Formats: C-alpha cells, sequence, structure tokens
C-alpha cells in the first residue's frame, strides 16, 4: 500500500502479486499448490516378464 | 483316505489375524499376531467345546504387527511391526529384552535363524537388513535390492552354507549368499506383485506366489524353472508340510491343499457358508501354518478367528 499526493486530494495505490514457485527453490514459498492442492503424480508402467532363471 | 474334518475355531482378537506360527519344541503352545496391535500366546486345551484360551497377551505397539516368528528354543519370540520397529520378547511374562531401532517405514517380514544369531527384516524402505541378537546392524542391503516393497524373506535350512531368500513387489525373487552379500540369482516370473515365498524343510526349493496366484517352483542350487500351477485368484501365504511333500495354498474362500507327488489337489477346505453378500461372502484366508504333528493345521482370517482343521483317515 502506498499513498500518492496530487494537487487535488490523495490517491491510493495497492498492488497484490502472486508468487509462482511450486517445483522447487529457492525454496521460498512451499511446494504444494495453494487454492486447489494438487496431487503430484509421476508415472511408470511396463512389464515384459516371462519365466527364466538368470544366475549371478 | 487322508481327508480333512473341521476341528474347531479359536476366539480372542479384535483385529485381523496377520500371521500364526508354532514352535515344534512346544506344540501345546501356538502364537498369533493381529491388527489389534498385540501378539497373543495361547493355552491349548484339546476339548472340542472350545479348542484353546488366550494365556497372556503381549502388548506395546502403535501400529499393526505384521509377522511373528518363534525361537528355536521356544523361550523367545520376535515380531515385526508397521511402526518401523521390532521387539524381542521373553515369552514367560512379557518384558521385552530389546527393541531394534532403525527403519524409516514399515517392517513387513521378519524371520529368526536356526542358530539364533541372525535376524533379517523386509521393509517398505526397499531394504533387506541383517540384525545381531544384541539389536545392532551387522549389515544392510541397499545395493542390488528390490525397486519396490520387500514382501517376504526367509532363512534357508541347508547342509551348513548361508543362503537367504528375498522377494519383493518388483516381481522377482532374489537369493542372497552371506559373506559377499551378492545376488546368487534372479528369478523372473509371475505377472503382478509377489506376496509370499517359503522354502522346503530339506531346502532346495522356493514355492512362490503373489497377485498372480500361481505357484511357480524354483531350484535353489540348480537355478531352473521347474513348472507352474494354477493356484486360483490370489495366494497370500504358503507353507510346506513337515512330514509330507504337500503344499497348502491360502486363497480367499478356501484353502487348497495340494499333493505334490503326483501333482493334484487333495481337498478344498470350506468353512462356514453363512449367507452374506457379495464382496467376500466368507472372509479371505490370509495366513496359515502347520503343526509339527502334521495332523492339524491352522488358518488366519479377517473375521478375527483362527479356524482349526485335522486330518482324518
Amino acid at each position: 500500500v502506498r499513498h500518492v499526493l496530487l494537487r487535488q486530494g490523495v490517491l491510493g495505490i495497492k498492488v497484490k502479486i502472486m508468487l509462482p514457485w511450486d517445483p522447487s527453490g529457492k525454496i521460498g514459498p512451499k511446494k504444494p499448490l495453494p487454492d486447489h492442492v494438487s496431487i503430484v503424480e509421476p508415472k511408470d508402467e511396463i512389464l515384459p516378464t516371462t519365466p527364466i532363471s538368470e544366475q549371478k | 483316505t487322508e481327508q480333512m474334518t473341521l476341528r474347531g475355531t479359536l476366539k480372542g482378537h479384535n483385529g485381523w489375524v496377520t500371521q500364526i506360527a508354532t514352535t515344534p519344541q512346544f506344540p501345546d503352545m501356538i502364537l498369533s499376531a493381529s491388527r489389534d496391535k498385540t501378539i497373543i500366546m495361547w493355552k491349548l486345551t484339546r476339548d472340542e467345546t472350545n479348542y484353546g484360551i488366550p494365556q497372556r497377551a503381549l502388548r506395546g505397539h502403535s501400529h499393526f504387527v505384521s509377522d511373528v516368528v518363534i525361537s528355536s528354543d521356544g523361550q523367545f519370540a520376535l515380531s515385526g511391526s508397521w511402526d518401523g520397529t521390532l521387539r524381542l520378547w521373553d515369552l514367560t511374562t512379557g518384558t521385552t529384552t530389546r527393541r531394534f531401532v532403525g527403519h524409516t517405514k514399515d517392517v513387513l517380514s521378519v524371520a529368526f535363524s536356526s542358530d539364533n544369531r541372525q535376524i533379517v527384516s523386509g521393509s517398505r524402505d526397499k531394504t533387506i537388513k541383517l540384525w545381531n541378537t544384541l539389536g545392532v546392524c551387522k549389515y544392510t542391503v541397499q545395493d542390488e535390492s528390490h525397486s519396490e516393497w520387500v514382501s517376504c524373506v526367509r532363512f534357508s535350512p541347508n547342509s551348513s552354507n548361508p543362503i537367504i531368500v528375498s522377494c519383493g513387489w518388483d516381481k522377482l525373487v532374489k537369493v542372497w549368499n552371506l559373506a559377499n552379500c551378492k545376488l546368487k540369482t534372479n528369478h523372473i516370473g509371475h505377472t503382478g506383485y509377489l506376496n509370499t515365498v517359503t522354502v522346503s524343510p530339506d531346502g532346495s526349493l522356493c514355492a512362490s506366489g503373489g497377485k498372480d496366484g500361481q505357484a511357480m517352483l524354483w531350484d535353489l542350487n540348480e537355478g531352473k524353472h521347474l513348472y507352474t500351477l494354477d493356484g486360483g485368484d490370489i495366494i497370500n501365504a504358503l507353507c510346506f508340510s513337515p512330514n509330507r511333500y504337500w503344499l497348502c495354498a491360502a486363497t480367499g474362500p478356501s484353502i487348497k491343499i495340494w499333493d505334490l507327488e503326483g501333482k493334484i489337489i487333495v481337498d478344498e477346505l470350506k468353512q462356514e457358508v453363512i449367507s452374506t453378500s457379495s464382496k467376500a461372502e466368507p472372509p479371505q484366508c490370509t495366513s496359515l501354518a502347520w503343526s509339527a504333528d502334521g495332523q492339524t493345521l491352522f488358518a488366519g482370517y479377517t473375521d478375527n478367528l483362527v479356524r482349526v482343521w485335522q486330518v482324518t483317515i
């Protein structure tokens, strides 16, 4: 909030800004999402399995 | 002919039976674990009005007790629990000797060696680890380990050599030899995650099962895939017989007792058939263990009961 003068009265300035970091770092604001708290979802899914014995 | 009669049923739990084991030193004891966060030591009367009474109840856990195993003397007892710790009991009044500190997640499987000097653990850490009886870490396995949760580990009876089984949810069975702590082999097989594995009393076999519910047979020392059998929907626990070459497979509505020579199903154990609907009309059977007599076997269910059976000729 900052007041600024002119020759006729005062004018009010206000600025509101939203911080974007969610992946990582600084870390400054925390990693979860704010308003709708999202489910961070990785993916892997493969199989090629068949029976065999492999000696080590 | 060798067939099965329904012996009786025990009562004394508020949580699902997770495991049961029995020492051959005292077959007149029997030990149990459950998700009421206590392991119950029983007093077996052979009267058919009941079939046993709880003698004492060992207490002190903040989450489920997954697996339990007896000592070779029957004077100690050990537990693995989903609070990330283990306890070493003195099965005469209570009074834990030692609690084993160090895991970041659940301890699912646990087993107690023949010489009573080596104790292992399977964890959702994705680490097999070895434990001195003093309660400190002889070794930790973090290289060539499972890439998913460790389902069950076993100590193998052998001529003298050190071999231990390991199986995880990465659909593989790893066999480990101590004093190099290397992969003896990798066995590939089973679609879907592995629940259980168990070793023959002679020790040259590994009967494995899982989500697949198929019973594949492996050779410990030959390293060969013998064969596969259709064991039903899912098999959660397995246990060989001590006095036969049978194999007893725990499926949901029934227990399937299999003769191995030749390969055939002997009978299917059915419990009470009480009218209920529709998703699991009877409770699933989840654990099972033979008595050392080999006449009687026991079962763990999710209705908080242990059903008994007996072989009749």
